[PDB]
């Protein structure tokens, strides 16, 4: 709806889409993927690569959470599950 | 001028000397028919796909499971 307990700019935004930041360490760039708190990690590496479109290092691709120094390989859980969001900047490296 | 042949990779039409994948009866360079995650190797026995993009199951499953 919109209420959600807040209002709309924050109680809606438009659809609850927040692009997750991705600091590519293998490129040193920073990309953002328009996602929601329901996309599986394996869902992010897919899109980010889709934008690439090249026989580049695709297997050497995996997201890590420096706020946790982890390796986001839990395709079962999601962002919300762990608590990730736009305030969480991930990276795209092996 | 040896004689060791193999199997032309349909689409490439060049003998496949080593490993050879088979399709609708066509052959394929085990490489030119890899998974699009880790483009190094795929197998018609474990070749998964989505949106037309090849994938190893372990690769595709990792995406949508
Ligand atoms: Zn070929
Ligand atoms: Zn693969």
């Amino acid at each position: 709806m919109a209420l959600d307990g807040i209002r709309m700019p924050d109680g809606c935004y438009a659809d609850g889409t927040w692009e997750l930041s991705v600091h590519v360490t293998d490129l040193n760039r920073d990309v953002t993927l328009r996602v929601t708190g329901e996309v599986h990690i394996g869902g992010v590496m897919l899109k980010l690569v889709e934008k690439l479109d090249v026989k580049k290092d695709w297997s050497d691709h995996a997201l890590w959470w420096e706020k946790k120094r982890t390796w986001l390989l839990k395709t079962h859980w999601t962002l919300d599950k762990y608590g990730i969001q736009a305030d969480a900047k991930l990276q795209f490296t092996p | 001028y040896h004689e060791r042949r193999g199997s032309l990779c349909s689409g490439c039409q060049k003998p496949i000397t080593g490993r050879c994948i088979t399709a609708m009866a066509k052959k394929f360079h085990p490489e030119h028919f890899v998974c699009a995650f880790c483009l190094k190797q795929l197998n018609k026995g474990t070749f998964k796909e989505q949106n037309d993009k090849p994938y190893c199951q372990n690769c595709f499953l990792k995406l949508f499971c």
